This record gives C-alpha cells, structure tokens and sequence, in this order.
C-alpha cells in the first residue's frame, strides 16, 4: 500500500497528460482536415501517395497514436475506470475516432464511384495522336496511374 | 528564378573537400501536381558568388 498511496496521484497526472496530447492531434486533424480534401502544398499528405489512399494512411497514422496509451490503460489497477477523470478523456477519444471514421467513409465512398468512371476510361482509351506532325503517344490516364 | 510553377528542394549534398560547394537538386514528390514539361534540372551553387 505505500507505494500504491504515490501511484493513486502518479495516475491522476498520466490521465491529465493523455488529455493534452489527445486535444493536440484533434486540433492537428481540424487543420490538416481542410489542406487533405483542398489538396494544398504543404498537407498532412507526406511524400509521393494518391490523394485519397494518402488521407486514409494519415487517418490511421493519427488513430494509431492514439489508440496506443488506451491499450497501457485498461492495463493499471486501482479502479482507473471507475475515476471520472479517466471516463471524461474515454468520452473525448470516442468523439475523435468517430469524426476520423466519418472522414475515411466519405473519402472510400467518392473513391469507390472514381472507381467505376476509371475502368471505363482504360476500355476506350485505345492510342492518341496529337499535333500536325504525326507523334502518337502513350494515351494511358494519370487517373489510372 | 522564373521557373514553372516552385521547385522543392528534393535532397541537398556537400562538396566532399571542404565547404566550397553545395549541389542541391529539384524535383516535386508530390504525386502528379508536377506540370506537363516543367524544368528539369539540378545546379550547384558556390558561398563566394550565391546570386546565381
């Protein structure tokens, strides 16, 4: 019990912490958010990916984070669950992961129907051959790329 | 200076004697936003002359 009477305030301080990060990506996600659908310079995107698969593998990268100090939590005793510091960060999470599942939803669905439009461009692309000079050409769509 | 859209500064190396030179190169890694027959090209600058 004489190290437990410590661990009951170190426990208070790790919960006010988890917060502070957990508010930081959300405030990071809202930002990021607007740049990801605007397809701006300088977006959460990093390096060479597509404009909807890079949102996706963003999303998880932050969900990830995330979800890795609640997987620790569950872990300590000492009735963690039943302080109603803990039920208020558990609340706040919920809210995140869900807006972060919305925005993968939307981004899956309007790929899905970009999709379909896609393979049929590939059917009738055939070969192109542009200029007065005759200089046929690869006609394969960057979208199909 | 007046290049086709900006030009990110892809990787950066110096010049293995001493620092003289700077070979920089240029590419954009963002995915099909480069532009159709943008400058391709990479230079090397010198610390005595940096204007071009």
């Amino acid at each position: 019990p004489i190290i437990a009477d410590e661990l009951e305030k170190k426990h208070i301080v790790l919960l006010e912490m988890y917060k502070q990060d957990l508010k930081q990506v959300q405030s990071i996600f809202l930002e990021g958010k607007q740049f990801v659908d605007s397809m701006h310079e300088n977006a959460p995107l990093f390096l060479n990916m597509p404009p909807i698969a890079g949102a996706l593998t963003w999303c998880k990268s932050l969900r990830d984070r995330i979800q890795e100090p609640i997987e620790k939590l569950a872990q300590l005793g000492q009735g963690i669950t039943e302080r109603e510091e803990y039920k208020d960060v558990q609340k706040l999470y919920t809210s995140i992961t869900k807006s972060i599942k919305d925005y993968e939803d939307q981004k899956i669905l309007s790929w899905e129907k970009e999709v379909e439009d896609s393979s049929q461009d590939k059917l009738k692309q055939t070969l192109l051959c542009k200029d007065e000079n005759d200089l046929i050409k690869v006609n394969f769509d960057p979208s199909l790329v | 200076e007046k290049e086709i859209c900006k030009r990110s500064v892809s990787e950066i190396s110096w010049h293995p004697e001493g620092p003289t030179k700077v070979a920089v190169s240029y590419a954009i890694m963002r995915f099909q936003q480069m532009p159709e027959k943008m400058p391709t090209q990479a230079y090397v600058w010198d610390l005595l002359n940096p204007n071009s």
